């Protein structure tokens, strides 16, 4: 969540609060770790080696073996308590967000009415096929559809928009989740979520994920990380019958603390507090999605689907202005529109009527009820309207209503024609309505594009993402409505199986597309498609079919999407090239000072000018621990992305963080030789 | 059958093409176009073998040009051995042997450079080396003209006569046939 | 061999079991 | 000699590489399936006749046939080793060899190492090492070359399951690339002075007096193919730089030529057959780079050879020990970085008496797993090991999914590669150990000191990476040494070719993934430094702990 913004990294408190935790954390239950659990084992073992000494044994130098073993346990601590920092910034998130569940309240109404039970229940009690009544300033009980009437509601407690988001019966504006509170008037919702599993809850298994899923590219690092593993722990085992032969071999607390400066011990204890800042930064940029491997498949999108009317524009689309055809009237043309719009649940049926007939100063004053014959909007029909006498009234786009006369017998008229594209030039969104076969006319749906959304598409065009606008309407006022927006290309007269077509098309070319949409006509699209976010202001069912959903209902939130995805993914690679790449000062520190009185002949190769081995072997397992608590605050933020091509960008982090693994550890090795040294500990 | 008899049948075709028909193609062709090549490049004075022009042989007498050390097992140029001194760097066996051969060079060929050629202190590769270089076979034109009767001109010019150099002169060096080179001061000499 | 070297290669041969297993298994 | 040694490397390169593009068309004839121009028709008869009906064939099935070939061989190779005294062909009347050097010897040109613990002129006879020997010198290299058609049709290949016919491959490899190019090699050999007869040993009566025996045999038959397939071996103890062997400059030159060509057609091939000359002239050039910076590197430790030389009396400091006349220090350490970089074993030259430096970077060459231009294509799949880790490092830090040649890299290829990778170092540095906690090991030993682990260090890492050279100073006859070796040759080998394979049967069944704006291209300056500083970082950090004991420790004494 943007708003309630979570505060630094390290605010003197969850440390202390997590730490405690981290002593907790020192136990053998750390088998599902391999880096770390050599670490364990290999500190152990000195302990128990130093422990041999200050008892009496074979060698001597208990307070070296002391020293190690303490250093040791350190980097163990430090590993965890990167890990901890984490994940207890993720607990802190949730319980930010878990305060939710308030009210014990809920209204029993048998029919949906204005009012017809008000038998109260507590809202734990509240199951699928029930509903309520919220009045204007109650809170919502439970995450469901709305079924009759139109209420601002104010989301602020869940998404942080001080901007109340309206929320009507019908259309694709119905969804509405609890905790929020209704800001305008009476309210009647149903319930359709159970105990267990509500939009809360979503949020609280996203943050706050008991047995976290491992991505497929954490696992195969955690496997390449334990190869690097077997491969510096054999070469470090088979050190003692090499230095037997030459000599007086080398003891076993100097080869375990080369074995731990050797093992990629940074990446292997900062890789699931990477995973777990990256689901908190995840939800600290207001997307809440279920799966990190989603979040890192994400990072690969090269084209971007979006919706028109919920996603990119508001989705109200007010009827501002009428627009006659020759020989007709507007009295006649606004009567048709509202018999077609009486009992229309869309937001633009219902703004028909509400404008229209306060505009006209007349209303045919009977409801829909009254003889009722009905037909309801199908958007693959495209087409809705009314046949209550003998007569029939239809509205819709210019296509049904053109099949819909060449069925009847008529012809759409030129003149019809001429207004229908300049209403498209103008930008509006034109529904053209008959009666009998005869085009009275079309109205002027006039919408409005979401802000300045244009720079965030040309950020998303200098990412490297091209982004297409799939809608339904015409193929000029989507034009217009692409124009004003910046996005690059558009697809209009899109039915939703053509839209799927469109899925299976790019999918199958072997591009990893993603789809924003909110509203149930694009719900199957969006689970087909590979990323899906979904939008907070539209449907559950989109926001089931999506495995991410938005709270601020942004159409360009996948460029923070890709922000964080490509951010875990280039922090788990630069930590592991920073790992690897700091054995050579490691090499160079131990080498020379383990083989030191075998060989006196290796001190050529102490390039560093440490003192002496044991300082130079300590030096460098103190390196080896300081350099987890000065990589924490990267593991939490994140490396600096920046939208560069793939090569020059690789050269960038080859540059960065292996320069910094080779140079840095010389230089971190011998000021922390340099300081003991003056300090006199060696 | 079911995947036993393609791998029969390729393996034993195999096995025919790669010993048989193949080294039986090689053998005739090279005994039909190069036979004293193929047949090991044996020098022959009348019917009796005086060895290879390619393997060389252990000489000490002062009228023959010395070769490469040897390290053969049983004796110094051994066919049957055909091995090398695996000796160290920092092995003191090494520059013991090397010590040795370099006084025992300076004791022979008194006459000659104090700076023994690595190339007749050194063992080879084999121990069959029966070429040296050029330079390392003018080191010692006195003692085999002092042996021999003859003069420096005479002997630098049936070296030049025996010298073979390489297609270009990086992708090897010069090189001395000793024992082609021997037979040729024993033919002058009868 | 005296104790110390068959405990130092079990305890070598026990933590390259560990790993190759953790290697091949998605813990 | 520094302008020499560039002239040299420089033409061996040339040359190299223009008679390897031809021959990389030609094997990717092979990988596409596509029969040679002038071989239809006999295919037919001849694979009919066999038994060998083209079906394509999965990666469990394709390996259960490489593996099934190769334990027919080891078995025919292992008898007729053991009753080579009940065969024809035996001038000497040799007895049969014992089990443990017998099995050593089977197994060593069986898995393509060819390694040799014995002497072969008073050891083999004519049949067993002709009928035997060079039988498994083209049935090892055939295998290699198998298995990298194998990946390489994997990596080519679209949503299928098959990766054709394994009898077909390895009957046109044998029949149409490694018979009909040896053939002429050998009778080059022949005209430049090898040895082909089947004589008795010739009774020599020097010019002296004293008496030699002049071993005989088909000598250039099998040279020419242990160079075509990189594979070890020699009639007699000096694998190469025996007069009868490698009798002349030209020849040497030929030999190599012959141990970088299939190697090098086979980066040509992957390339041609990708549509993307680029991916296989990444290969070359991040082979390159690595090989000419050894040669380099080797040249000048030999150049400056041993500092004592001077000091007791000799003409020059270089490093004539142990090497030939009729080739120079600088030839003999081409010669060396090529073979140990090639997995190929044949020596020039005796490595025990290189200098510190000269004998360090061979070995460590073959303990980066011989991916310089490596064995015969198993340099290929070693290399295509750490290209994977490239590509998955080289995604990680630019954020895409790891991803080469358009097909994904997820966990089942990371987890195959990383167990075919840790295959060899994990031999290596076992074997090592062993032979160090061992006395049966360790009085193998003729140099002391360091040098001695290093003598040590050489035979297993050879041994485990397929390469069959040895310093020769290492009494490998033992029964212990035999039967380490014959384990660490066997895993070496065959627990890279299985993982291998099923990283082939694993990618057949993916798709490629058009270039798009952001994929990262895999060749260019940028993807070769990137590939060589994960080749060396890794081949280094694996082993400087043992390579500081041996000689680098003997250099700074
Ligand atoms: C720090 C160390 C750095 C190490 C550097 C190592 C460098 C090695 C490079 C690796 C090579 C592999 C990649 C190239 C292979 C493919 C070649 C190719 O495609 O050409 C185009 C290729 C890229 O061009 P492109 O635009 O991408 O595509 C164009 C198509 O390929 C157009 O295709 P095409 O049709 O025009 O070509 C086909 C055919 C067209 O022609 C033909 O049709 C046939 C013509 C030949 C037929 C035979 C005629 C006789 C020719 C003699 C050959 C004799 C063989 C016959 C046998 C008899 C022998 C007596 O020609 C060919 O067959 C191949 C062209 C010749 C290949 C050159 C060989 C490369 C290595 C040689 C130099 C290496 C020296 C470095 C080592 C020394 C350093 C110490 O350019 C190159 O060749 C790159 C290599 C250039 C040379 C290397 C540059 C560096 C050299 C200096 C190194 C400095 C090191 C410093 C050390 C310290 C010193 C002080
Ligand atoms: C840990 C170490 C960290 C390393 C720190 C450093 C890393 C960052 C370095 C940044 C350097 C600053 C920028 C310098 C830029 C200027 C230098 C330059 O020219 O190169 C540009 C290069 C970027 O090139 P690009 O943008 O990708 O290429 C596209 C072109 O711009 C335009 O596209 P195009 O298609 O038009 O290109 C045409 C042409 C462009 O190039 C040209 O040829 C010029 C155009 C001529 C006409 C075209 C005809 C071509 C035929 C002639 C070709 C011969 C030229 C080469 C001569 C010999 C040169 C040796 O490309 C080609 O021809 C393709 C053939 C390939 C060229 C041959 C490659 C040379 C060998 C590379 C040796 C590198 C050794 C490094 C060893 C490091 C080991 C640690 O940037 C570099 O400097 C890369 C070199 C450094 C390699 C990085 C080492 C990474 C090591 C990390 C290992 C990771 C460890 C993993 C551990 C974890 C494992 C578990
Ligand atoms: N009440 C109504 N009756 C009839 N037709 C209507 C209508 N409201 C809209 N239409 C028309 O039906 C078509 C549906 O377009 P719409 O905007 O719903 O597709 P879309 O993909 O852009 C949004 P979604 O996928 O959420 O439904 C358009 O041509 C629109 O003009
Ligand atoms: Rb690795
Ligand atoms: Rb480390
Ligand atoms: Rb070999
Ligand atoms: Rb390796
Ligand atoms: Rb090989
Ligand atoms: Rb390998
Ligand atoms: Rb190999
Ligand atoms: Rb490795």
């Amino acid at each position: 969540m943007s708003r309630k913004q979570l505060a630094l990294f390290e605010p003197t408190l969850v440390v202390q609060a997590l730490k405690e935790a981290v002593k907790k954390l020192n136990p053998q239950a750390q088998w599902r770790n391999p880096v770390m659990f050599i670490v364990w084992i290999g500190s152990l073992l000195t302990t128990c080696i130093s422990i041999a000494m200050a008892s009496g044994a074979m060698p001597g130098n208990a307070l070296f073996s002391a020293a190690i073993s303490g250093w040791l346990w350190i980097t163990v601590l430090f590993a965890n308590f990167a890990e901890a920092l984490a994940e207890g910034r993720s607990k802190a998130q949730a319980n930010s967000l878990k305060g939710v569940k308030k009210t014990a309240f809920a209204r029993k109404l048998r029919e949906p009415k204005y009012g017809a039970a008000a038998d109260k229940v507590p809202a734990d009690q509240l199951r699928k096929g029930d509903i309520v009544l919220v009045e204007a300033g109650d809170i919502i009980p439970c995450d469901g559809e709305v079924i009759e009437g139109g209420a601002s509601v104010d989301e602020s407690a869940i998404t942080g928009e001080a901007a109340p988001v309206i929320r009507e019966s019908g259309g694709d504006f119905a969804s509405v989740t609890g905790g929020t509170r209704i800001l305008s008037d009476w309210l009647v919702i149903e319930c359709s979520v159970n105990p267990g599993e509500t939009f809360l809850d979503r949020m609280i298994a996203m943050v706050e994920g008991a047995q976290r899923r491992k991505t497929p590219n954490e696992i195969a690092l955690t496997i390449l990380l334990i190869a690097l593993t077997i491969v510096f722990l054999l070469a470090t085992a088979t050190l003692w019958p090499f230095s037997a032969w030459g000599g007086n071999a080398v003891s076993v607390t100097v080869l375990v603390a080369l074995l731990v400066c050797l093992i990629p011990t940074t990446i292997g204890g900062l890789l699931s507090a990477i995973g777990v800042a990256g689901m908190s930064r995840m939800l600290g940029a207001n997307v809440i999605a279920t799966s990190g491997r989603a979040v890192e498949a994400a990072g690969d999108v090269d084209v971007l689907l979006l919706d028109k009317t919920g996603t990119i524009t508001l989705g109200n689309r007010q009827a501002s202005e009428f627009i006659p055809a020759q020989g007709v009237d507007e009295k006649t043309l606004a009567d048709a529109a509202q018999l077609a719009s009486l009992a229309d649940e869309t937001p633009e049926g219902r703004s028909i009527v509400i404008l229209a007939k306060q505009r006209f100063n007349l209303r045919e004053r009977d409801v829909q009820s009254l003889h009722a014959t009905f037909v309801p909007f199908t958007a693959q029909s495209r087409m809705s309207g009314i046949n209550i006498d003998n007569r029939m009234i239809r509205k819709g786009s210019v296509d049904a209503i053109r099949r819909h006369v060449e069925a009847n017998g008529g012809h759409f008229p030129t003149d019809v024609d001429q207004k229908v594209d300049q209403v498209a030039r103008q930008g509006a969104t034109p529904l053209v309505v008959v009666e009998g076969s005869r085009v009275l006319g079309v109205i002027a749906l006039k919408d409005i594009v979401k802000g300045g959304i244009k720079e965030r598409f040309a950020q998303l065009r200098k990412m490297g993402i091209k982004t297409v606008m799939i809608t339904g309407d015409n193929r000029l006022t989507a034009a217009a409505i692409a124009a004003e927006a910046g996005v690059d290309d558009f697809l209009a007269e899109a039915t939703p199986e053509a839209k799927l077509a469109l899925i299976r098309q790019y999918q199958a070319e072997g591009r990893l597309v993603a789809m924003t949409g909110d509203g149930t006509n694009d719900a199957p699209a969006l689970a087909q498609a590979d990323v899906a976010v979904a939008m907070n202001s539209g449907t559950q069912a989109a926001k089931e079919a999506g495995n991410m959903v938005d709270l601020d209902s942004n159409p360009t939130k996948l460029i923070e999407v890709v922000h964080i995805g490509k951010q875990m993914l280039m922090t788990r690679g630069s930590l592991t090239t920073f790992s690897i790449a700091n054995d050579v000062a490691k090499y160079f520190a131990i080498i020379p000072a383990a083989f030191a009185a075998t060989y006196p002949q290796l001190n050529a190769l102490n390039i560093m000018c440490l003192h002496s081995p044991d300082s130079a072997i300590l030096s460098a397992v103190i390196f080896n621990a300081l350099i987890i608590v000065f990589l924490i605050p990267l593991a939490l933020k994140g490396v600096s992305y920046k939208p560069l091509t793939a090569s020059a960008m690789l050269r960038r982090n080859l540059w960065i963080y292996g320069l910094g693994g080779l140079l840095v550890p010389f230089i971190g090795i011998k000021v922390i030789d340099l300081l003991l040294t003056v300090c006199g500990l060696v | 059958m079911s995947g036993l008899r393609p791998a029969l049948s390729t393996f034993i075709f195999l096995l025919l093409i790669t010993g048989g028909v193949y080294p039986l193609l090689t053998t005739v062709l090279g005994q039909w176009w190069f036979p004293w090549q193929a047949n090991g490049s044996l020098i022959r004075e009348g019917d009796t073998v005086r060895g290879s022009a390619l393997i060389g042989q252990n000489f000490t007498g002062n009228g023959y040009f010395h070769g490469r050390p040897s390290a053969t097992a049983e004796m110094p140029y051994n066919p049957q051995a055909s091995g090398g001194s695996n000796l160290a760097v920092s092995n003191p066996e090494l520059d013991k042997l090397i010590a040795a051969r370099v006084a025992a060079l300076r004791a022979a060929n008194p006459d000659a450079s104090a700076s023994v050629p690595v190339e007749l202190v050194t063992a080879s590769a084999s121990g069959l080396d029966n070429n040296i270089t050029p330079q390392a076979a003018a080191w010692q034109i006195p003692r085999v003209a002092k042996a021999r009767n003859l003069s420096v001109e005479q002997l630098t010019q049936l070296i030049a006569k025996y010298s073979q150099q390489p297609l270009v002169k990086y992708i090897g060096q010069p090189v001395v046939n000793i024992v082609e080179l021997n037979l040729a001061l024993d033919k002058l000499d009868e | 061999m005296s104790a110390g070297v068959i405990t130092g290669v079990l305890l070598v041969f026990l933590l390259l079991g560990y790993l190759v297993y953790a290697l091949i298994n998605a813990e | 000699m520094a302008a020499q040694g560039f002239l040299l490397i420089a033409t061996f390169l040339l040359v190299l590489m223009v008679l390897a593009r031809p021959l990389g068309s030609g094997l990717a004839r092979l990988i596409n399936d596509i029969p040679l121009p002038g071989t239809t028709g006999v295919e037919r008869v001849l694979f009919r006749a066999l038994g060998v009906s083209d079906r394509e064939m999965n990666w469990k099935q394709y390996l259960c046939a490489i593996l099934g070939l190769n334990m027919l061989g080891l078995a025919v190779l292992f008898f007729m080793l053991l009753g080579q005294h009940y065969l024809p062909l035996n001038p000497q009347q040799l007895p049969g060899l014992s089990w443990d050097l017998a099995l050593n010897t089977a197994v060593s040109f069986v898995t393509n190492t060819n390694w040799q613990s014995y002497s072969g002129e008073t050891t083999l006879s004519y049949f067993s090492q002709m009928a035997g020997l060079t039988v498994q010198n083209f049935l090892s290299a055939a295998s290699g070359i198998a298995v990298i058609f194998a990946l390489i049709r994997a990596f080519t290949r679209q949503s299928m399951s098959t990766l054709g016919n394994a009898w077909v491959d390895l009957l046109r490899i044998t029949l149409w690339v490694l018979v009909p190019v040896a053939l002429l090699i050998a009778l080059f050999f022949i005209q430049q002075g090898a040895l082909q007869n089947f004589l008795p040993y010739q009774a020599v009566n020097t010019v002296e007096g004293a008496q030699q025996l002049l071993p005989m045999g088909p000598v250039a038959s099998q040279e020419a193919i242990k160079m075509l397939g990189t594979n070890d071996g020699g009639f007699f103890n000096a694998n190469s730089s025996h007069p009868f062997e490698n009798p002349t400059a030209l020849t040497n030159f030929v030999q190599m030529l012959a141990i970088f060509l299939i190697p090098t057609a086979l980066c040509f091939a992957f390339g041609e057959v990708m549509g993307d000359r680029r991916q296989g002239r990444m290969l070359l050039w991040a082979m390159s780079v690595i090989f000419v910076i050894c040669v380099g590197v080797v040249m000048w430790a030999e150049v400056q050879g041993n500092p004592h030389l001077l000091a007791l009396g000799t003409d020059s400091s270089i490093n004539m020990e142990g090497k030939e006349s009729r080739f120079g220090v600088l030839v003999s350490s081409l010669f060396a970085v090529v073979t140990t970089a090639a997995s190929c074993g044949a020596v020039i030259a005796m490595h025990d008496s290189f200098t510190a430096l000269g004998g360090m970077v061979p070995m460590w060459l073959m303990q980066i797993g011989e991916v310089v231009f490596g064995g015969v294509g198993s340099g290929l799949y070693g290399m295509m090991l750490f290209v994977l880790l490239a590509v998955f490092i080289a995604g990680l830090m630019i954020g895409r999914t790891p991803e080469y040649l358009g097909k994904k890299i997820d966990v089942r290829e990371m987890k195959l590669t990383a167990l075919a990778i840790l295959v060899t170092p994990t031999l290596v540095l076992m074997g090592a150990a062993l032979a160090m906690m061992t006395d049966a090991g360790r009085s193998a030993m003729l140099n002391p000191g360091p040098h001695g682990f290093s003598e040590v260090l050489y035979a297993v890492s050879s041994a485990a990476n397929n390469n069959g050279s040895a310093f020769a100073g290492l009494s490998a006859n033992s029964p212990f040494w035999n039967c380490l070796l014959a384990f660490c040759m066997f895993v070496g080998r065959f627990g890279v070719i299985i993982p291998v394979m099923a990283i082939a049967g694993s990618l057949v069944s993916k798709k490629s993934q058009a270039a798009s704006s952001g994929t990262l291209p895999t060749h260019g300056p940028l993807f070769v430094g990137l590939l060589i500083g994960t080749v060396l970082l890794v081949g280094a950090l694996t082993f400087i702990p043992a390579l500081a004991l041996g000689p680098v420790a003997e250099y700074l004494s």
